[PDB]
């Protein structure tokens, strides 16, 4: 009859795409793991030629560390679900998304250090990025401060189709209050340090294409790699998230397999963007002859 | 991601047909409460929550001596 | 002795026959059966209009 | 510090520190430039803007809001080995180099070869000039280009004769990082600043870009 | 010891001579004749109530009243068209071993075992069957009767020999003599003028109802024989024996002319009978089924089968047209 | 059985179906048993309760309310492959031996040889009487058990020569689901009727058990 | 075979720790209505269909509003 | 807390019996097939020697035949549930228990033609062993008649706990009157026919015991076969479903331990009846000559 | 020509001369002395305050004031216990290359590439810091200058010469000749009277401060003497060169005693300097660390290690209570 | 010719000149070493209650 237009949307999921999430989970876990403790141990063995560039890099190496540490337990999450408690889906929450605003924040000064020190080298300007330590602090503040709803916000839910999650309970209008809460992650984690990104690293591609130095090319293709690498790894899922907000608010119309189709979505954006962790150390560091001669000189 | 269970109703089903009446109150997973209705039939329904409907057929399931 | 004297009379009556050729025989009793072999219902089929059984 | 003296002693301390970092800040708005070449080859009059200020002499010429400090070398008379590390982290270095001389051409040849493949400068992008170009025109003419070189063999126009010689100048580069400006430059050539400061700028990029690990 | 000799060469003349006569064979000229093809019978009725085996059945001049004797001690009188019992006559003795039915439908003889011929009167004034006369003079079992008129019946016995009776006197008319062995069987010829008795002896020999004189004798068998029925014409006859093999023997050849043995056939021939026609030669066999032999040819047109136990007596109608069979299973069946 | 006089020939021969099924089932109380053996054997004088009605000689005594009927074919005096598949359907066989006759003692066995292993006869059990013990018993004494039996070798006890011919006897069985009853008996014997009566019992079980498929 | 789903039943609890009631009417796998309640915890509860509880619990989830 | 006494009983079910109840009704099929086939062919091939052990063989034969033609939806139905509509198990489930009935009553039938064929040989009550074809048709009506409750009764029933079951729906007292029914089974299933087999063989027994028969002891001991094999294949099974009849009717006190334990000695015992199939033939027939050598002359 | 003959067979009668008193090596008598083990050193203070390399560095005659010299045209008087800045001179030339402290803490020389030796006043009446006297004179770079009293000091330069001054007047009392290259360093004995300078003709020669004669020359080195530092008794010193290596050579004896070669050191020797006993000599390398010798065996007594770039200046308090070292990464660290 | 001639003169002061063995200038800084070892906070750790730094 017509009440099949009245029907409930079952929720679908697969174990061949829990297995394939485990081994990817598990195979950037060690690979993270492996280059942020490289990158630490060259930069801290030797105290000479510490660099702003070196501080960064430290600091990014510290916080995609601490974000692959917390990964396995998400992976034994999405595999059958948060049985391991309240406290720690609290605690775990808060240090992923803290280290998660704290690499892009990180990337954004990086972009800016390398804008003052090219464009504005002859300047008065470049004096400025002798801050590293004051700014890197407040960085890893502001990520301390705007994480600080998850910790609050988030607890155990036991639902009947799906087993149990580390979701957030702000009370009955959970959804539209966590729906504001997107709101920081797309605005301070994608489209401010975009825009910051793009102003710096155009500006510097155009003061390199002026000049006559013969290793111009390696980095104009190197700041192309990192915007990028960049966009890759974060656009899909912020599309993604833009995408579920609109449907939940019915801009777009709703419908079960619209429902599955952004629930995958979500997954794969959500792998595709882990593996920021394994990326930046090649992007950032290993690609500058620094930093692959003191690796070998520590070797001995 | 928790989502709705419900979406959209129905506000008309003879009661003789149901077999389980299952209510969703308000939290995380939706904004609104939700019963589904399963029938004999094996299929499934959402229900009207804030209907006459609901209120009639329960206090019938639960009177059936 | 008095019992095969009457075994050999009758040899003399059974050895004194008029015999005639199998060939001749044979024909005979093929004549028989191929003259009156229209009328056999078991030969031939009997139509099921004019069968008792 | 507990003291009364004692205190006014960190005190005494403290304010050293604010002049010393102060002065730091007013030492940051200069380009550190060497002046290298034979006798005789201009690199005294490079500049008409001079404001100068025996042993080590300073020029302090300001173009386009940066200040440009030019220590010549020259009438030490010592072995550089033991005074050329002073000047390792100078900008750039400044090679004067004078055509019309067939003489010291080869003496400036191993001028650059020690400065250019010294430890010390395996990184400092050379600025050369190539001076007098009105003289070795005429010069050329009257004697060619052969005594000099017996191994030129192209022809002996001024445009081949030039360029030859600079082609032998950066044959001893040798060396990764380092980057050699040229510029022909005359007598009455007042633009010299400005070849200077386009060469210090880019200088600037390239190690800025090393820096920010772009390349 | 001398007339031992002539016994010998009177032996040795018939065979030269019995073998001068043979010319060509039956299975030789008849070569061109057309195949019969194949002779589907079907079972068209089933007569049950006998409690039984079934050892005798002879047909009636009209072709539809039939006779069955069994085991059982009871002669029931078959209706063979719907199958009716038209008389149920109890035997004083259970074991009878023959049955035979008057040429004219009055009267009913069936004996055995008892060494008597039971004569039993079927159209009688009282509405029942009497036993009109029970004849005496056999010294062994009774096999084989046969009704020449009213009131003449010839029978065979164990005692080697067959006997003439007359039914109103009940003496012995004419008593034949011959056989070094006991007679299974005998059969009447057209002609109601002359029978052949196959005894145990392996031998058939040819009789005359009016002399009582052995005409001819017939050899060629390699055990008993067990049943024995003319030609239609009355000039040639079949035999059955234990060995399993069938054979046709001409009157006026004294010779047999064909053998109707196959290789898959291992037990013995229990009944013989012949088509109107002459060209069926029908056979039971202890092996529960009945063959139809092409008398011409020696072919096997067909089997009949059907029966669960083994056919212990054959008849075929005046008609033609029908074959009533009886086996050990205490059923009658009718094949068309 | 459309015509009004062939409905009553329908009736008639359904009349005639009731007493034959009623005359069947009247003739099956009754136990057909066979008598054999040789001449002088005590054959027509086992059971002293005869009630007997040249050929064949019924016997129709009865016990324990149950019919036993006795078929005597001696005096036909012809071939016996031709007439004894009349009685392929008896219960048992009976057959008796006289002990006291030392030359029909060998024919007596090629009777028990024939009858035994002949094909019709392949499962009917024997009930074998042995007769005249008291006449054995004296003639052994006067004469050894050795001019019949020279194969004989134990001792010339009672006990042990009437064991032996017994012993010769089933050594002709040489088949399966046969099973031979035998039993000792005098003239002056009147429980012969007791000891039929208990073999014919088990007998009847032995061809149940196979029909029910227990065995 | 089908079986019932609660062989005791509570008629205590506090309402704000409810999540889910499934209600199960007469039918083949038993013969009387039983009310299984979801909590927060994660843990099942059987309530008592005949107490008052349950009328003024399903009230209170129907009208959170 | 307290409330842990008062909590559902989750039912229990795995995929490992799943596999392996498959491949026993399988196996089952295949030889209760091979078998009855066969016995059906050597006894209709030949119609010499019908007796009425034949005729009890073939009726046998022909409903295990029946009961293992229905037996692979069963086995279907087991692993995923009833999805092929309520006529299939309305038709399936009156076939089955029929021929469930046929073969008990033939069986005892068969003891009682045995005991009026040893016993009562003599007397004049053997001659009412005649009567097979009557007695085999009021069998059939029976069996008939006390499986229409299960036609009329019987539908799928969709729960939430479990998959769907080809069940009873009688109405609101559903329970009792299914307890109810389940006395027949148990009555003219096996009581009945246990006692007069007993009876029947017992007094058998008593009088093969006094005979002297050469082969009593091959016949004693297949009697001795036959009760225990039927005692082996029923008992159990009518056992457990005594003990769920008590449970349920509170005379044995009621736990979720005790009612995973009944279903899965439920599944278990109707697993081992079901085996009376592929016995059948063996116990009751191919032990006899006569069938063996029909069997040998007919693969000629 | 004949005075170059009288001049070789000069040489070789030093040689045979020198070699006739050799007898046993140092390293060959002083084989039973125990080994001092690990002098394991731990930084106690880190000076910062420099903004560009430091090339020199004087202790004061109390150990606890510093002075430090550097590119960016500081001069910086430290206190030592407490890490306070007590003056800071701004100098004219921002080319330093040397720089002194006075034995009695009133003065202050310094000077470098600039050719003139910078003289200032610490205890001076208007509070702040004089450049008293300026000397010039030299047309070289300067380096070692050494405070003999308040009014008197040896300077030394690239003209191969060294010079004694008179504060007072401004004049160059004595000039002492002989090198044939740079001179790099030059220390002042513990009696005043007199001192060795070490010159880029890898040769030391110990000269008179009264009579300014050239008493012994020392050789030996394959590449120029970088450090000069006497033993605190004044009967030897040691020397660093771009070779390497570190030599002890004995002013009694004329001849070296042992050589702190190590194979695993590839860069030349910075400064050179003595502890209080005469037992570790500290030695700065250009490989960025010091290693510290044991001047009776030979063997490294431990690593300072810790700074980042070249060790430029080495000095060991006068009551041999702390190392301060100074290195290119503009920090000054001092060592116990 | 004039600048060779004060070489050879300097090299006659060098070559007259009282030297001592190696045996005993060793054995001399070896007592100098060894007498003021005990004053040397360096080659011997000074106590932490003694220690200016």
């Amino acid at each position: 009859p017509f009440l099949l237009d009245a029907a409930p949307c079952e929720p679908e999921s697969l174990e061949i795409n829990k297995y394939f999430v485990v081994i990817i989970y598990a195979l950037v876990f060690l690979l993270s793991l492996l280059g942020n403790s490289l990158v630490m141990l060259v930069i801290l063995y030797s105290r000479v030629g510490r660099s702003v560039t070196d501080v960064y890099l430290l600091n990014l190496a510290l916080a995609d560390l601490l974000f692959a540490l917390t990964l396995p337990i998400w992976a034994a999450s999405k595999v059958n679900g948060w049985i391991f408690g309240t406290f720690l889906c609290k605690v775990v929450s808060l240090l992923k998304e803290v280290n998660f605003y704290s690499g892009i924040l990180l990337l954004a000064c990086i972009s800016v250090d390398r804008y003052l020190a090219i464009v504005h080298a002859t300047r008065t300007l470049t004096q400025k990025r002798y801050l590293v330590k004051f700014i890197c602090l407040s960085i890893w503040g502001l990520s301390l401060l705007l994480a600080l709803p998850v910790l609050l916000f988030r607890r155990t839910v036991y639902s009947s189709n799906v087993s149990p999650a580390c979701y957030e309970d702000m009370g009955n209008n959970t959804a539209n209050w966590r729906m504001l809460l997107r709101i920081l992650p797309q605005s301070f984690g994608f489209i401010v340090p975009l825009l910051i990104m793009l102003f710096c690293y155009g500006f510097t591609l155009r003061t390199l294409f002026k000049a006559h130095m013969g290793q111009k090319h390696r980095a104009m293709r190197v700041i192309f790699a990192v915007v990028l690498i960049f966009l890759l790894c974060w656009l899909p899922y912020n599309l993604v998230l833009l995408a579920d907000t609109l449907m939940r608010t019915q801009v777009i119309q709703e419908t079960c397999e619209r429902r599955n189709h952004i629930d995958r979505a979500l997954d794969a954006t959500e792998i595709l963007g882990i593996l920021h962790s394994c990326l930046n150390p090649l992007i950032y560091a290993f690609i500058g002859q620094k930093f692959r001669h003191g690796l070998l000189k520590i070797l001995a | 991601e928790l989502r709705c269970v419900c979406l959209q109703t129905t506000q008309g089903v003879h009661p003789k047909m149901i077999s389980n009446l299952q209510v969703f109150a308000i939290g995380p997973q939706c904004s609104k409460v939700e019963v589904v209705a399963s029938l004999k039939n094996g299929k499934e329904i959402c229900l009207d929550p804030e209907a006459p409907f609901l209120k009639k057929v329960i206090q019938k399931i639960l009177d059936g001596g | 002795i008095a019992q095969a004297r009457k075994l050999v009379e009758q040899l003399k009556m059974e050895a004194n026959i008029d015999r005639i050729k199998v060939s001749k025989a044979a024909a005979d009793l093929m004549a028989y059966c191929e003259a009156h072999a229209k009328e056999d219902p078991l030969l031939t089929p009997v139509p099921a209009s004019e069968n008792p059984f | 510090t507990l003291s009364a003296e004692e205190r006014a002693a960190l005190e005494r301390s403290k304010a050293i520190e604010k002049n010393l970092k102060e002065d730091g800040i007013s030492a940051a708005k200069d380009v550190k430039l060497l002046l290298l070449g034979a006798d005789n080859s201009g690199k005294s009059t490079i500049v008409k803007q001079m404001k100068i200020i025996t042993g080590i002499v300073e020029t302090h010429f300001t173009f386009k809001n940066l200040h440009f400090r030019l220590f010549d070398v020259g009438g030490q008379r010592s072995e550089r080995k033991k005074w050329i590390h002073c000047f390792e982290d100078v900008t750039a270095i400044i090679f004067c180099v004078d055509l019309s001389d067939y003489n010291r051409m080869h003496e400036s040849l191993m001028l650059f070869d020690s400065i250019c493949n010294n430890k010390f400068f395996i990184d400092t992008s050379i600025i050369l000039f190539l001076n007098k170009k009105d003289l070795f025109g005429e010069k050329i003419k009257k004697s060619p280009l052969t005594i000099c070189f017996p191994e030129y063999t192209g022809p002996n126009t001024y445009e081949d004769a030039a360029a030859y010689i600079q082609a032998q100048f950066e044959s001893k580069n040798r060396s990764p990082n380092k980057e050699i400006y040229c510029h022909m430059t005359c007598a009455t050539d007042t633009n010299n600043a400005q070849v200077i400061f386009d060469a210090v700028t880019d200088i600037i990029i390239a190690n800025n870009l090393r820096g920010c690990g772009l390349y | 010891d001398q007339l031992r000799q002539e016994a010998e060469q009177l032996k040795n003349q018939i065979r030269d001579a019995r073998k001068a006569c043979a010319d060509a064979t039956l299975s030789q000229i008849t070569n061109n004749i057309d195949p019969v093809g194949r002779i589907q019978m079907r079972t068209r009725r089933t007569l049950r109530g006998h409690l039984a085996k079934i050892y005798a059945m002879h047909w009636g001049t009209d072709s539809r009243l039939l006779v069955s004797a069994s085991q059982d001690g009871k002669l029931i009188i078959w209706d063979s068209y719907t199958t009716n019992k038209v008389h149920a006559i109890p035997l004083r003795s259970s074991w009878v071993m023959t049955c035979a039915y008057a040429p004219s439908g009055n009267y009913v003889a069936c004996g055995g075992l008892d060494n008597i011929c039971s004569i039993y009167n079927l159209k009688t004034r009282e509405g029942n069957v009497r036993v009109s006369r029970e004849l005496a003079g056999h010294t062994g079992y009774l096999s084989c009767c046969r009704f020449l008129d009213d009131n003449q019946i010839v029978t065979s016995s164990g005692d080697t020999t067959c006997a003439l009776w007359d039914i109103e006197t009940g003496q012995q008319t004419t008593t034949f003599t011959g056989h070094t062995g006991d007679v299974m069987s005998l059969s009447l010829a057209p002609d109601t003028r002359l029978f052949v008795s196959g005894a145990c002896d392996a031998s058939a020999k040819l009789w005359d109802v009016r002399e009582g004189m052995c005409r001819q004798t017939f050899t060629g068998h390699e055990s008993d024989i067990n049943a024995i029925c003319f030609f239609p014409n009355g000039n040639a006859f079949a035999t059955g024996s234990d060995d399993a093999t069938c054979r046709l023997f001409d009157l006026r050849a004294d010779q047999e002319l064909m053998t109707y043995s196959h290789d898959n056939i291992i037990c013995g021939i229990t009944s013989v009978s012949f088509s109107k026609s002459g060209r069926l030669l029908l056979a039971g066999y202890d092996d529960f089924n009945c063959n139809v032999w092409d008398a011409l040819k020696a072919d096997r047109a067909g089997v009949l089968a059907g029966h669960d136990n083994r056919v212990s007596c054959l008849g075929v109608t005046d008609d033609g047209m029908a074959v009533a069979t009886g086996s050990w299973d205490s059923f009658l069946k009718i094949w068309n």
